[PDB]
């Protein structure tokens, strides 16, 4: 609140804001702005899905295990158990901040849809109806998109379900990593924090406190002065805005680029190199975070070569 | 001699209660590893306050004597204790070159125009300054060559005398039948405070490239 | 300010709202200049689209529209531009029973292309994206394995 | 909402419009006692004053000074004061209060005040012509006067010359008016210089004893020192007003801390350097200081084209420091909706899961749908496989430019 | 160095520009954030 800011509870000061003109007008406006973009930079990343999708309760799938990444029914409202890290390790004077729209359960069941959807329905429901096929097929027809045939898996199925098993394991571990979350819990706590900061500053009067100038020396001088602390305090609070809108700039190409990656990356199997993890795509799995999303790229690299002429 | 102080003459810059958290604060102390002279008595400059330490568990240091020519034809401060407790006074003095049955005080001679009065091992610990006519003392008494740690000093008096001081002296009681002398300069402190609201630890923003 | 006072303190009150002017147009530039990169960014999206989508056939899921791409035609509009997106979307599915090889000879035998499906009395191979069963021989399979 | 908008065709959807405020009511100007209330009580009670010729002189010190004790002491016949007024007494402060007191005959009072002459002012006490003090002066002649004579007041009548103000002289060096010089002895031109007031009680006003004293204010150089008292008005709490806590000015509500100061802390501040808690000087309490309630007001509308109802949600304010249908939400207080227990998709977005829609008429607003529900029928062997198919075709829009502008 | 080119190094000037508070410090921060990610920029298209 503009008002607030500058004056704080002051007539005399608040007369003098109407000879500025319509700064509160641009500051509002500049700031909701961007504040509307950030609820639909969460519904274009997570509400890619029309139906709720639900898992069987025989959670078995060709040997598969993905107890760590659905929903476990015995824990705060309804994360998966490396949700739960990903969730665990992370009225001033007008500076007020506002809720998101959308909750961190209502975000948690987005997610938990389309990890149903991939694991019974594979890439079909994101083209039309969800259409059932055994997970062990889904697996080779992944393989033949990367130029492997079907018979190298399913000579191997035990293989490659206890190498996945594992690898899946090995992830609490490395999150028991989250600095691009951080940095900007950090780089916005800071700028409020400056933002009051600059309640303290002269900028060439003889007091900062707006009931004191006024109340010992003169008003025709006061005026002048109080118009002094103002300018400067409305420079702040622009100032404030304008990097506001630089950094909204740098969350909407992020959630851009997180919104193409669910959809290639989830929904389907990309071919795009690099794009979706380090190796020959077969699948992704998303979990959500506090601001953000976490993809688990599943891949194929091969090893173990030998010559031949 | 001289000893080496390890972090010692640091008290609470002001009222104001806090919690846990990493203020940063700019005044008067004593800076951290500095070199204090050592005494086993002559006339020592004031310049800007003075931390003063001792350890006895008798009581050898019975006041102080401070001012600006420490003699008659002006006012000065004189601060006793006898085994009541402290008497803090303002007055013209005419002072023994050399102040020291059981009968004592043979400090002064003269106590004309009195502007204030008042009535009422082991270390104990003290830190003089005297800013815009106010002279401010911290203490602390702590049961325990002086030892290694941390410990913040809390206000003792508050003194509106006006006096000016620029040179002190101590008195001591002597048989008939040790101390320290620091200064302070203006340095910049972190204070960390406990969730109780004292100091428990500080960095001296002037020692290492590492504390900057 | 001029027609009622004097010089000397007539360049104070012309300087005082100049300084105020010219704040505000250093508010409106800077304006310009960040949300000129975000119409920036969308002319890059459509660009790429045109080349992906209108001279191509594209494999990016949801990048050419909802369903399967198969053709796009642009449209102009004022300041802008309109993709009409033609995709290809499955209807009317049947559930049928399935399994990965058929042993013959000893011998496993699995899809070159498609599904093994049942109708509930006989077994036939089907291409995956369209119900459309044929015998299956040995024209239609390889061998791999037992 | 129209206002401003600047329209009178709104469109559906929710508005900020404005801000609610609480207000505080009652200034409360809080305190500690007094202390030391720097006795006045034995100058103004010494059951033995001093004759004027040797007039006793007693210096205040750092102090409380409470003169309502003097003014409305209700026994006086003369109190005038001449640097300042007689009831600013207790908002200035002075370094040094000297207080002189002494007995003198009745029509002579006319004599304590600056620039006179007479026998009395002359040559026993002067006041300078800058003089900032205050003069009492009452009848004490049933104190003072005893029958037969009362010869100890003395007050001197000869001297060289007058005297310099605040000075005094208690010598007895024997007159010498003529042109021999004395020796010592009383007699022909050589008087001795001092006489006795004797005082009886059957004497007329003008010649029964009056005792008089006078205060004198001086600010040499001291930055602070004795002062006018403080001052009350009843504590009150659960109540966002008006305080000042003995400087310490501020606004909010006020209520029962669970925070430990150090026995020697007054208040304290939050991290940003704010106050947060003060104590209270008469109680020693602590006290946390919150905020009031303000916050905007949106106005939440369907459309002016459907309807002219409209509910309005005051942000992050409880639903008890508003000032039919009260709905309280994570995001603030809704009032004019209902609250339903179905789940619909949402049309107007409240926040923290809750959106508004117009449907069943009023205006209600219930919880958030998730979509339809759909099982797929996942089995370990079987297969959809589609028979049919349709072509569908979409649109897509994309902005590609701006006006190009030139100032 | 914000105030080796406001003031120039001029003990007057640079007692009253403490009066503004902490400009300086957000100028440090704002190029100081920009200039880390011109490596980061380059580290990330060659380092494959
Ligand atoms: C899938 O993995 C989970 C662990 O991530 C397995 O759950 C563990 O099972 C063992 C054996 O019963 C218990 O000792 C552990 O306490 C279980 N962990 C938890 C967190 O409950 C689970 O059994 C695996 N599923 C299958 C089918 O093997
Ligand atoms: C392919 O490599 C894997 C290891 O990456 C081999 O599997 C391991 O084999 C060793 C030796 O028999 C076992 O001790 C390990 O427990 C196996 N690991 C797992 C995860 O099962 C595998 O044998 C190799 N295949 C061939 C044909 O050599
Ligand atoms: C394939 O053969 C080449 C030689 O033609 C092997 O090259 C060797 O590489 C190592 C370093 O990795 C050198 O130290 C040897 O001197 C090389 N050998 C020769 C004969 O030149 C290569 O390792 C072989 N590849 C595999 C997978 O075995
Ligand atoms: C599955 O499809 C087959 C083939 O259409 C049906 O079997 C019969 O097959 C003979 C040839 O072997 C044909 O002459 C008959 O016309 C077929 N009958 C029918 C009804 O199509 C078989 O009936 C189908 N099974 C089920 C359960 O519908
Ligand atoms: C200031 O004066 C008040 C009285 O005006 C003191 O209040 C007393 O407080 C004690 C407890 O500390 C109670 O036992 C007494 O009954 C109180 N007296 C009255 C009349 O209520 C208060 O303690 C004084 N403050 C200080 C710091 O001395
Ligand atoms: C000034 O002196 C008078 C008498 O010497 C004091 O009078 C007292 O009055 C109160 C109220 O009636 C009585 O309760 C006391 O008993 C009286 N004192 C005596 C000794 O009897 C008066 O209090 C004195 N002034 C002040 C401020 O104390
Ligand atoms: C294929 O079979 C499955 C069952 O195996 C069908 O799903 C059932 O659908 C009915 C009708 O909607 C529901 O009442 C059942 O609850 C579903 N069963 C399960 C286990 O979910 C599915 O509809 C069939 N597909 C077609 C095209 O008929
Ligand atoms: C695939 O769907 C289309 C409809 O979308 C079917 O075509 C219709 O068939 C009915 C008879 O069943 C005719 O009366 C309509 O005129 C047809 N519509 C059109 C547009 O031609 C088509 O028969 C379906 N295929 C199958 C195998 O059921
Ligand atoms: C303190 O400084 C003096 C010189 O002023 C020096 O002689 C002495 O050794 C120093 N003390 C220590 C402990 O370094
Ligand atoms: C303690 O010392 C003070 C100052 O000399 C003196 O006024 C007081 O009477 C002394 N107390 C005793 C018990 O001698
Ligand atoms: C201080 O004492 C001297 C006598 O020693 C006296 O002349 C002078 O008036 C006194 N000063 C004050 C302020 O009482
Ligand atoms: C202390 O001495 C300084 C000169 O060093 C003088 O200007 C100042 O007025 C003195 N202070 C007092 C309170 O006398
Ligand atoms: C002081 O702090 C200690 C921890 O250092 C705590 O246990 C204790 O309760 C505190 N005391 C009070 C009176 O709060
Ligand atoms: C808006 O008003 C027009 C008539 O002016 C009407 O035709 C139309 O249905 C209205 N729209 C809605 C959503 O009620
Ligand atoms: C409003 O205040 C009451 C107590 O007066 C409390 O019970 C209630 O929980 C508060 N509501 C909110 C939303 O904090
Ligand atoms: C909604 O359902 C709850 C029980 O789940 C019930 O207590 C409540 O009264 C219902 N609300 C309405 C408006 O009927």
């Amino acid at each position: 609140d503009c008002t607030m800011y500058i004056c704080g509870d002051s007539t005399e000061c608040s007369n003098l804001l109407l000879q500025y003109g319509s700064f509160c007008t641009q500051l509002k406006r500049a700031l909701t702005g961007i504040a509307v973009e950030q609820d639909k930079n969460t519904q274009e990343v997570f509400a890619q899905v029309k139906q709720i999708y639900k898992t069987p309760p025989i959670k078995y799938f060709g040997g598969f295990n993905f107890s760590q990444i659905l929903p476990d029914p015995s824990k705060p409202s309804k994360r998966s158990p490396i949700e739960d890290l990903l969730f665990n390790k992370v009225k001033f004077n007008g500076l007020t901040v506002l809720p998101p729209l959308l909750t961190d359960e209502m975000i948690a069941q987005y997610t938990s849809a389309l990890l149903a959807g991939t694991i019974t329905s594979g890439w079909t429901f994101g083209a039309g109806p969800a259409l059932q096929i055994p997970f062990p097929m889904q697996m080779a027809y992944r393989f033949n998109g990367i130029g492997v045939t079907q018979n190298v898996l399913y000579e191997n199925q035990k293989l490659i379900a206890n190498q996945f098993n594992s690898a899946i394991g090995k992830i609490q571990d490395s999150l028991s990593a989250l600095g691009k979350l951080q940095d900007v819990v950090n780089h916005n706590a800071q700028a409020l924090n400056t933002l009051v900061k600059q309640l303290s500053s002269k900028f060439g009067a003889i007091s900062s406190v707006l009931n004191d100038i006024l109340s010992r020396l003169d008003p025709p001088e006061a005026e002048v002065q109080i118009d002094r602390l103002i300018t400067g305090r409305l420079q702040s609070l622009q100032t404030y805005v304008t990097q506001q809108l630089i950094r909204a700039a740098e969350i909407r190409a992020s959630a851009n680029l997180a919104a193409t990656k669910m959809s290639e990356c989830v929904l389907g199997q990309s071919k795009r190199v690099d794009f979706c993890g380090k190796g020959y795509h077969l699948m992704s799995f998303p979990q959500s975070a506090p601001h953000g999303v976490v993809f688990l790229h599943v891949t194929y690299v091969p090893a173990q070569e030998k010559n031949f002429t | 001699a001289y000893t080496n102080s390890f972090t010692r003459g640091v008290y609470y810059p002001d009222k104001v209660f806090r919690s846990s958290v990493l203020h940063s604060t700019q005044d008067l102390f004593l800076p951290f590893f500095s070199n204090v002279t050592w005494f086993h008595n002559p006339v020592l400059p004031f310049n800007d306050g003075v931390y003063f330490a001792s350890i006895e568990k008798s009581n050898i240091i019975r006041g102080w004597i401070f001012g600006t020519t420490l003699d008659s034809k002006t006012q000065s401060l004189l601060i006793v204790n006898n085994a009541t407790n402290v008497v803090i006074k303002v007055c013209e003095f005419q002072f023994c070159n050399d102040p020291f049955m059981e009968s004592e005080f043979r400090v002064y001679s003269s106590a004309n125009n009195c502007t204030f009065e008042y009535v009422s091992k082991n270390l104990r610990e003290f830190v003089f300054k005297n800013i815009d006519g106010y002279f401010k003392i911290y203490s602390k008494h702590t049961p325990i060559d002086l030892p290694q740690g941390f410990s913040a000093l809390e206000p003792l008096v508050d003194l509106p005398i006006g006096i000016n001081i620029t040179r002190f002296q101590t008195l001591l009681a002597l048989h008939r039948s040790a101390y320290y002398v620091g200064y302070l300069q203006p340095r910049t402190f972190l204070l960390k405070y406990n969730e109780n609201g004292t100091i428990t630890d500080a960095v001296d923003c002037a020692l290492d490239p590492l504390s900057e | 300010i001029l027609s009622r006072l004097d010089p000397p303190e007539a360049e104070v009150q012309i300087d005082r709202l100049i300084t105020g002017r010219l704040q505000s147009l250093q508010t409106y530039v800077t304006q310009q200049l960040i949300r000129a990169a975000e119409i920036r960014a969308s002319a890059n999206l459509a660009a790429t689209k045109m080349s992906e989508c209108v001279l191509g056939q594209s494999k990016r899921v949801d990048f050419c529209g909802k369903g399967y791409h198969l053709m796009s035609f642009p449209q102009s509009a004022p300041h802008g531009v309109v993709f009409l997106h033609v995709t290809y979307v499955p209807a009317q599915e049947k559930n049928f029973t399935t399994a990965p090889a058929i042993c013959h000879d000893g011998k496993a035998h699995f899809p070159r292309e498609g599904v093994f499906v049942s109708n509930g009395t006989h077994w036939f191979v089907t291409q995956r994206n369209f119900y459309e069963p044929q015998i299956i021989t040995t024209d239609n399979t390889f061998v791999s394995g037992n | 909402t129209k206002c401003t908008l600047k329209s009178f065709t709104v469109e559906k959807g929710i508005y900020q419009t404005s801000n609610f405020r609480v207000q505080p009511t009652e200034s409360i100007v809080r305190f500690p006692n007094i202390t030391n209330l720097c006795p006045f009580d034995e100058v103004f009670n010494a059951t033995r004053f001093a004759s004027v010729y040797a007039w006793n002189r007693k210096r205040i010190s750092n102090c409380v000074a409470d003169y309502s004790v003097l003014y409305n002491f209700a026994p006086f016949f003369t109190f005038k004061c001449y640097g300042v007024s007689p009831t600013k007494l207790n908002d200035l402060c002075f370094t040094n209060v000297y207080a002189d007191s002494f007995v003198i005959r009745g029509n002579e009072v006319r004599q304590i005040a600056p620039g006179q002459t007479g026998n009395i002012a002359d040559y026993n006490y002067k006041l300078p012509d800058d003089f900032t003090g205050c003069v009492i002066a009452w009848n004490s002649n049933k104190l003072d006067s005893k029958v037969s004579g009362n010869y100890n007041y003395l007050y001197r009548l000869f001297r060289k010359s007058n005297l310099k103000p605040f000075e005094r002289d208690i010598s007895t060096e024997i007159y010498q008016a003529g042109n021999k010089p004395c020796n010592g002895v009383a007699g022909f031109n050589c008087y001795f210089p001092l006489r006795s007031y004797g005082f009886r009680p059957t004497y007329g006003v003008g010649h029964q004893p009056y005792r008089v004293v006078v205060l004198s204010f001086e600010l040499l150089h001291a930055p602070a020192t004795v002062c006018g008292p403080k001052k009350s008005t009843n504590l009150v709490k659960n109540k966002c007003v008006n305080f000042n806590f003995n400087g310490l000015t501020g606004t909010g509500v006020l209520t029962e801390s669970n925070k430990k100061f150090l026995p020697f802390q007054q208040f304290g501040r939050d991290i940003a350097d704010t106050t947060d808690a003060v104590r209270d000087p008469q109680t020693l309490e602590i006290l946390d200081i919150t905020p009031c309630s303000f916050g905007g007001v949106s106005v939440i509308t369907p459309g002016t084209n459907t309807s002219n109802q409209v509910a309005v949600l005051y942000q992050g304010v409880n639903c008890t420091e508003v000032p039919s249908n009260v709905f309280q939400t994570r995001a603030g207080c809704l009032i004019g909706a209902e609250y339903v227990n179905n789940s619909y998709e949402c049309d107007i977005p409240i926040g923290a899961g809750i959106c508004a829609s117009y449907q069943t008429q009023s205006i209600i607003a219930y919880t958030m749908s998730l979509g339809a529900e759909n099982s797929v029928a996942y089995s370990n062997n079987s297969i959809a496989i589609p028979t049919n198919f349709t072509i569908s075709v979409t649109t897509e829009i994309l902005p590609v430019s701006m006006t190009k502008t030139s100032v």
